[PDB]
């Protein structure tokens, strides 16, 4: 069937800046009378796909005309003239001229903004979890920017290693930031074992490291 | 698209 | 309003068979075309096949010949995608998509997750994540749910039954060295409120049938 070639893969771009999505086909995506049946689709995660463009360069319904698509030959592109925060996602074009009708492999767009500093809270253990034996601690960070940032569990002051998982937000559809939540697991045998829990948060747009902490039993 | 169906 | 709603989260042993449905809303049903697309993160977005429901008539990519088979039943307005013999490969997010003649994917299905597994499932625990003097930050206050210990993914987390949405993160689950996921939910909210708000997360796993309210205090 129709390759479709999509690039770049991933598009970091600023706020207000300028955005082109190109998009090759393998054979002409003409059909029979003339007409070019390509498309293009925006997906953010945990969300259906979305219409944006129609033959070519037709916008769909409710799309901003700042989002336009053209293309001659086998060669489209999509064009946004001002990123704004709500464009994020995965934009992907598609040739429906030929069946078996065929996608592109993606363009992930990023979004870039200024430095933003995360806002830290730290959770103890509930009560409901202690008595099922396990103990978790979680430390939170939210709406930050950039996307790197350093949590370091420490116990009684013993920097911890080998007992915590986190994992990062995809990135905000309109602030830009993302957000990071960490836990730390222990046997509750070992968490009645030391006094006080502190997560070290360092980031960009702190200008030295935040702890926040508490001491076991308040 | 055109549809499987034309 | 137009509508597309598809079946909830499924887990299949490898070798057997699932039936995805989806079903149309708000307009005639055998009027449209109904398309189905795969979607996973190593191969973005795939046409697998569509279906003529007041015909009958399919058309399939080839490498889902004998994978995928549709059917559509114009009784109950609902197309149906059988997967068969499943391997890993097909763990996947499945939707379905409308299409009027020489027009567009203009409404989308809700998605379905498959997982295919030869593991038992497990519904979560859920655990507060209490706000506290260690969990505020300018005049607003952090609180959430820490949803652990289920197989397989996902879960559906809501606040006071979809009643609030603002300012909710809900994280991307972490695969524990046990093998199940654990995730966590978290909102801001006013300081002053939490003695008058209530604040209670709706955990969802449809793998075990499973359904969770936590009310979080202080």
């Amino acid at each position: 069937g129709v390759l479709m070639t999509q690039t770049p893969l991933s598009l970091p771009v600023r706020l207000g800046d300028q955005a082109s999505i190109s998009c090759r086909s393998s054979q002409s995506i003409v059909y029979s009378n003339g007409n070019t049946y390509l498309e293009w689709y925006l997906q953010r995660p945990g969300q259906s796909p979305k219409l944006l463009i129609y033959k070519v360069s037709n916008r769909f319904s409710g799309v901003p005309d700042r989002v336009s698509g053209s293309g001659s030959g086998t060669d489209f592109t999509l064009k946004i003239s001002r990123v704004e925060a709500e464009d994020l996602g995965v934009y992907y074009c598609f040739q429906g001229s030929h069946v078996p009708y065929t996608f592109g492999g993606g363009t992930k767009l990023e979004i870039k903004r200024t430095v933003a500093a995360p806002s830290v809270f730290i959770f103890p253990p509930s009560d409901e979890q202690l008595k099922s034996g396990t103990a978790s601690v979680v430390c939170l960070l939210n709406n930050f920017y950039p996307r790197e940032a350093k949590v370091q569990w420490k116990v009684d002051n013993a920097l911890q290693s080998g007992n915590s998982q986190e994992s990062v937000t995809e990135q905000d559809s309109k602030d830009s930031t993302y957000s990071l939540s960490s836990t730390l697991t222990l046997s509750k045998a070992d968490y009645e074992k030391h006094k006080v829990y502190a997560c070290e948060v360092t980031h960009q747009g702190l200008s030295s490291p935040v702890t926040k902490s508490f001491n076991r039993g308040e | 698209a055109v549809g499987i169906g034309a | 309003q137009v509508q597309l709603q598809q079946s909830g989260a499924e887990l299949v042993r490898p070798g057997a068979s699932v039936t995805l449905s989806c079903k149309a809303s708000g307009y005639t049903f055998t009027d449209y075309e109904m398309h189905w697309v795969k979607q996973t993160p190593v191969h973005g977005l795939e046409w697998i096949g569509a279906i003529v429901p007041e015909t009958g008539f399919t058309a399939y990519t080839q490498k889902f010949k004998g994978k995928a088979m549709l059917t559509a039943d114009k009784s109950s307005s609902t197309a149906y995608m059988e997967l068969r013999s499943l391997t890993s490969e097909d763990s996947a997010v499945y939707f379905c998509s409308r299409l009027r003649l020489y027009w567009y994917f203009d409404v989308w299905g809700t998605g379905t997750t498959v997982t295919v597994s030869s593991a038992s499932t497990k519904g979560p625990s859920v655990f507060p994540l209490a706000p506290s003097s260690k969990s505020t930050s300018g005049g607003t206050a952090a609180l959430g749910c820490l949803v652990k210990d289920y197989f397989p993914e996902p879960v559906t987390v809501s606040w006071n039954s979809g009643a609030l949405t603002s300012g909710v993160h809900t994280f991307p689950a972490v695969l524990q060295s046990s093998g199940l996921y654990s995730l966590s939910s978290v909102v801001t909210v006013p300081s002053s409120s939490l003695g008058t708000q209530t604040y209670i997360c709706n955990v969802n796993h449809k793998p075990s049938n499973t359904k969770v309210d936590k009310k979080v205090e202080p």
